[PDB]
């Protein structure tokens, strides 16, 4: 702001216009320009003194596009975060907006007893976004149905800055999981080596049939008949709030360490990308056909309650 | 990479007697065969659906040679392992954006296709040895990866 | 995850391995632990040394899980059933073991019967020896 | 230069807004707002760091509302000048805008013969506008038409300071002379005691029929019959050019030194003030029945021609 | 104002003998018919319309009694006239807005009043002195003007 | 502006004056001499003390200037027409000097016919002598 020139029997009036950063939105009520009072205010009509704030725009990668292939050359899946628990196994976060991440209720207890507290679980963890950047997490909420939602949120003590490489997905404003619909999943889970990925990779996994998977798994579907017929040793955790998904083309799977990374859809008609699922049940490997998502149309609700405090 | 004064004869002297040409041929289909994904890489090379394809595959037998003769380059030298396979890192992450896991993978079909052909001849201790020769050109193509 | 096919190839294969087994359970085991010098962690109490009788004994009663699980393709869980906890709980032995132990198998098969393990084969073995693996590491924890 | 408040994540845009001083008006083509370059410089849409300017707000005064009477009390006619002449006579002058001033021919040569150059009159005169305010003339111009338009222009050498009690009348966009119009002719010209008036008054006044009006001065209408009707000793100037008023309700007239002032009309329209007329006989008294006063949209043409040198 | 002795005498003499009553009904009625701006003023006295109405009226007749029995006070001082009129000098300027030149003409319609009452005993020098009177009212009058 | 009706009324009033016009005229000027000495300007060569003839004189000559002015009302300009450029240009008086004069006539006429001089003739005189004072000042530089 250099003064600007005086004119003859006229006098000046100071005014502004708020943007933001880029990959920030400006979020007022609300014009964005404000300007100066005799009382030395800086004003809108509409939003009074307070100022605009800028906010993160989610699931828009800079540049848009586990057992398989596909290493993430470009870093297309921003949102993604690595979790260790404090006896040192990886497992994935999927960073959902600047303070909060979504991940799977069962890697949040990876270190320990299945009632340990949220509590004494939080400073246990280390979380990683990006690059190596690591966030430090301030609290961790556990989802209330114990036994059928495996979700938990991590809140972060302070937003993170949002760049090429650290974003936010979107959360879905519809249901897109319906079967043959290929999602990406990004991990840092193990590989076909069983060692934990060096580099993060992503799969394409096409959503499969419901009842096909709860055969699969399960008896099934009438609930005293069900048996644990599940390939690998342990079961999925399967109800209407979870879906599930093949192997890719290729026949590449989902592994340890895999389970709260986002089931990513890319909407064609936003050019967004979507959180369609969080995956649950890792142990698929290439042994079992399908791996399980909680989907996140039924945690919706409970996500922006639970962020509201 | 670290490899004893025995060690080092006992992978010289074995590579004398195998077929490098045909051992190529063979690790790589048998890698395309076992690890369906590493397919991707090659969709140019024709007619890879079944098992018989991909062994009778001409491209792959060529290709195949290729890689196992830059194996032997890399035995030439082995205290430089890092800079003989410098160039072709380069081409294998930044150009072809092949996962270090399929490195380790095929370096350990190629040890599964020498016990093949060496019966005996390869004992415990020189698979042992080998396993620090492949491990070694593992890490010197995944090195150019940030 | 083990068609017919596989299963077919997987049992002719180790049918023929036959009296060899306990035999090539052990050369797996020491080929584990000379290539893969840090696998010998697991096996502080045991005498790692060649020849060592105390490991010729451990590869027989490896040699014969698999022959259990060989027999039994259809329920691996089933077969493997006590020797999931004992892995993944008691021994708690990390995953990238049992690709290690899987390739030394995979080795001694090939050097032992190099005519009857054609890359089909070489691939049914490898899913089966997977498949073994992810029952044995799935409760991990 | 002012410091607007700071948006986390956010950069503010400057911007001002140009105001005017009271009595004056923003003069500029687009709005009065100019935003910072990257260029470091104040540049406005349609202007481009071309700045707006502050003229004077002409035609409406503060506070709205000659042988008889109407004391001017409020000083409700702030475009009124008193000129006197060398020899200590008294006339009209009404400024036009911030720099000129109407007036007519025979003003200006009051202290002179007829012949004398306008270069030789001007450091003659003196000229007040508003309370006693003297200005400083620069300047002044006859009408072409010596015989036909009795006018000149007076320029000022140096703007005036525009307030309540001095500011220019409009000029008409449009003809107001029409039979029954009343006006407002405020003047300092001799009273009926036939001494100049101490203090400013005005008279209201009703346009005359110019055909009935020339048959009063003239024969007429046919030229080779005209003879000099007039009953006071002289002829006014009457043409196309002019128009005439009578007298008041109350039988007030306009008399010596009243020349040179507005008929100011008051369009109700608009609510400002025009100047429809300049009094060019002002020797009416009471005696004649009619004033003349040469019709300013007939001299609007030269009058802007004029002023733009 | 500045008034000789002699003067003095002369101005008070008449004075004595002439109904200022009737000569301010008469002058200010004068005043109202000779100079018609001046009804301007008195709009709220009713019927000014011809000249037997404005003499006729009865509230003209009341009026001219006040401003004419304010000269008779005028005259008990003469060497602070500017003070005497001062109060009614703001009523007439900053209330009424009267031109000074009204009161002058007042003045003198009240000099041709007194002529045409007093005849032969309003002579020459005594009108000169009573011009003196009455421009020495008219300056006080218009006094408190700025 | 000298209506028929005011017409009438200067008519009817100058010619109930008659013979003591020059009279009037003279008493006129010494009530104005008087009143208003300022008026002694425009005389310096003429002796102004009380019955002076020389103003005895020239108030015959105003008397009947006023008495052709009464019998031309119709038309000032022409009837006054010499007197014009005589006080204007030669003499160049002031004009408010003209109503100085007018004033001390209505005095004089007010005077000496108090039964004549009623509101509406007072009232066509002072319009009368405003006439006169106009055409002998209208060409005042
Ligand atoms: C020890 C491991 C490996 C070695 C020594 C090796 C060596 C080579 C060499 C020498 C070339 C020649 C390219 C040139 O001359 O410009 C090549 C090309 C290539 N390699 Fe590798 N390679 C290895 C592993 C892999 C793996 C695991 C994959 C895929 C799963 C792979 C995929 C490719 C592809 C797609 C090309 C391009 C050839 C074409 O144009 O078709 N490589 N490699
Ligand atoms: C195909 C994969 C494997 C199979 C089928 C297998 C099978 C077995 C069996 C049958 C036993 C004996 C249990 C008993 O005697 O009750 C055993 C024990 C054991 N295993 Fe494994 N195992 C496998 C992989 C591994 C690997 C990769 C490691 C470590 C690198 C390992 C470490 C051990 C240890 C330390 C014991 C206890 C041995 C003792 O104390 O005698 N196992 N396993
Ligand atoms: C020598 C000259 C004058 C004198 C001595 C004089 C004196 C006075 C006095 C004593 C009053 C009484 C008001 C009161 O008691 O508050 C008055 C009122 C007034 N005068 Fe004058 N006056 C003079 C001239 C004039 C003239 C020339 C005009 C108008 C042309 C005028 C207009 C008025 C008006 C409108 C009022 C208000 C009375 C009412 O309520 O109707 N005066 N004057
Ligand atoms: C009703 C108004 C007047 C009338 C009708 C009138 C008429 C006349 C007439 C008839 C003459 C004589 C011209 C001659 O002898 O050729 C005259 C001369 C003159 N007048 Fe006036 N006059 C008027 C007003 C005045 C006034 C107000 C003044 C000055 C206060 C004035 C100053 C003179 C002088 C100085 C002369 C020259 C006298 C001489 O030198 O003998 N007149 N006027
Ligand atoms: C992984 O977890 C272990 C304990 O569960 C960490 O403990 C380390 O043990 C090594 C020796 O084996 C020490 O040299 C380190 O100083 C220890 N570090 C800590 C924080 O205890 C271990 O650090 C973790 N990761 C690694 C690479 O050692
Ligand atoms: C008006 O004009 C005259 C000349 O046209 C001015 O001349 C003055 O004359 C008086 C005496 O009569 C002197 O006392 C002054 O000093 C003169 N002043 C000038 C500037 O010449 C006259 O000033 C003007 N007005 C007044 C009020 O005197
Ligand atoms: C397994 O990977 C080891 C390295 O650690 C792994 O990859 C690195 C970059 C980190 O992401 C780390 O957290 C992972 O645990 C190697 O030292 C080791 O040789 C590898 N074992 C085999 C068989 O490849
Ligand atoms: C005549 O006017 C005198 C005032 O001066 C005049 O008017 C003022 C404002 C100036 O313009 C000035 O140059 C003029 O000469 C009064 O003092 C005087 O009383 C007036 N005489 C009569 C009869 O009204
Ligand atoms: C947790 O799981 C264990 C068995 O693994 C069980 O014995 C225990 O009761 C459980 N505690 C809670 C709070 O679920
Ligand atoms: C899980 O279900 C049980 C049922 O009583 C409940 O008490 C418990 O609070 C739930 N979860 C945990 C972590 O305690
Ligand atoms: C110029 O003045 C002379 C006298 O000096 C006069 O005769 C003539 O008519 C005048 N012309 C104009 C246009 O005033
Ligand atoms: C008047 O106009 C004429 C041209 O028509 C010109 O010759 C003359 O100089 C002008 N006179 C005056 C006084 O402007």
């Amino acid at each position: 702001c250099p003064k600007p020139p005086e004119i003859p029997k006229g006098y000046v009036e100071h005014m502004v216009r708020y943007h933001c950063q880029t990959y920030y939105k400006l979020r007022t009520a609300g014009d964005g320009v404000y300007t100066l009072d005799s009382n030395k205010q800086w004003t809108n009509k509409v939003t009074g003194e307070k100022l605009p704030e800028c906010e993160a725009v989610c699931g828009k990668p800079k540049n848009p596009v586990i057992m398989g292939g596909s290493l993430d050359a470009k870093g297309s899946f921003p949102w993604q975060a690595k979790m260790i628990s404090h006896h040192n196994l990886t497992s994935g976060a999927t960073l959902i907006n600047e303070q909060w991440l979504l991940t799977t209720a069962k890697n949040l207890r990876l270190g320990h007893k299945n009632d340990t507290k949220a509590k004494d679980i939080a400073p246990t963890l280390r979380l990683y976004v990006g690059k190596k950047q690591e966030v430090e997490i301030e609290k961790v909420i556990f989802h209330p149905d114990n036994s059928t939602v495996d979700i938990g949120l991590i809140k972060l003590k302070q937003k993170v800055p949002v760049n090429e490489r650290v974003m936010p997905i979107c959360l879905p404003s519809k249901d897109y999981v319906n079967v043959g619909l290929v999602g990406y999943v990004s991990g840092w889970g193990r590989n076909a080596n069983l060692n934990f990925t060096e580099h993060l990779k992503y799969v394409m996994l096409p959503v499969a049939d419901q009842e096909k998977c709860v055969q699969y798994y399960e008896g099934s579907t009438v609930p005293e008949k069900k048996t644990p017929k599940s390939p690998v040793g342990v079961q999925p955790i399967l109800n209407e709030h979870t879906f599930c998904a093949g192997l890719s083309k290729y026949q590449e799977d989902t592994c340890y360490g895999d389970a709260g990374s986002a089931f990513a859809v890319h909407d064609k008609d936003d050019d967004t990308w979507y959180a369609a699922g969080i995956l649950s049940f890792d142990k698929s490997c290439r042994t079992a056909e399908y791996g399980v998502y909680v989907r996140v149309t039924s945690i919706l609700d409970w996500i922006q309650t639970t962020i509201a405090d | 990479v670290h490899l004893s004064a025995e060690e080092k004869e006992a992978v010289l002297g074995l590579w004398g007697k195998v077929n490098v040409d045909e051992v190529g041929g063979e690790a790589l289909g048998r890698l395309l065969v076992v690890y369906p994904w590493t397919q991707r890489f090659f969709e140019s090379f024709g007619d890879l659906s079944n098992a018989d394809a991909v062994m009778g595959n001409p491209k792959v037998k060529a290709h195949g040679k290729k890689v196992l003769q830059s194996f032997s380059d890399g035995l030439k030298h082995l205290d430089n392992l890092k800079g003989t396979f410098a160039k072709l890192s380069e081409l294998h992450c930044d150009q072809l954006h092949v996962d270090p896991e399929n490195f380790r993978l095929l370096g350990n079909v190629i040890v599964v296709v020498l016990a093949r052909r060496l019966g005996h001849d390869f004992n415990p201790n020189v698979q042992a040895a080998f396993q620090k020769v492949v491990a070694g050109v593992a890490n010197a193509l995944a090195h150019k990866y940030h | 995850v083990l068609s017919a096919a596989d299963k077919a190839n997987v049992k002719a294969a180790w049918g023929k391995v036959g009296g060899q087994a306990g035999a090539h359970g052990a050369e797996a085991l020491e080929r584990m632990f000379l290539g893969f010098p840090t696998t010998k962690t697991y096996f502080p109490h045991f005498n790692l040394s060649h020849g060592s009788d105390q490991v010729k004994a451990h590869g027989q009663k490896v040699a014969d899980a698999l022959t259990k699980a060989v027999g039994h393709l259809d329920d691996l869980p089933g077969a493997l059933s006590a020797l999931s906890d004992l892995h993944a709980h008691k021994l708690r032995v990390d995953p990238v073991n049992f690709k290690l132990l899987s390739h030394c198998l995979l080795v001694t098969l090939a050097a032992h019967h190099p005519d009857d393990f054609n890359p089909s084969v070489h691939a049914s073995l490898d899913k089966f020896l997977a498949n073994v693996s992810t029952v044995l590491t799935s409760k991990y924890r």
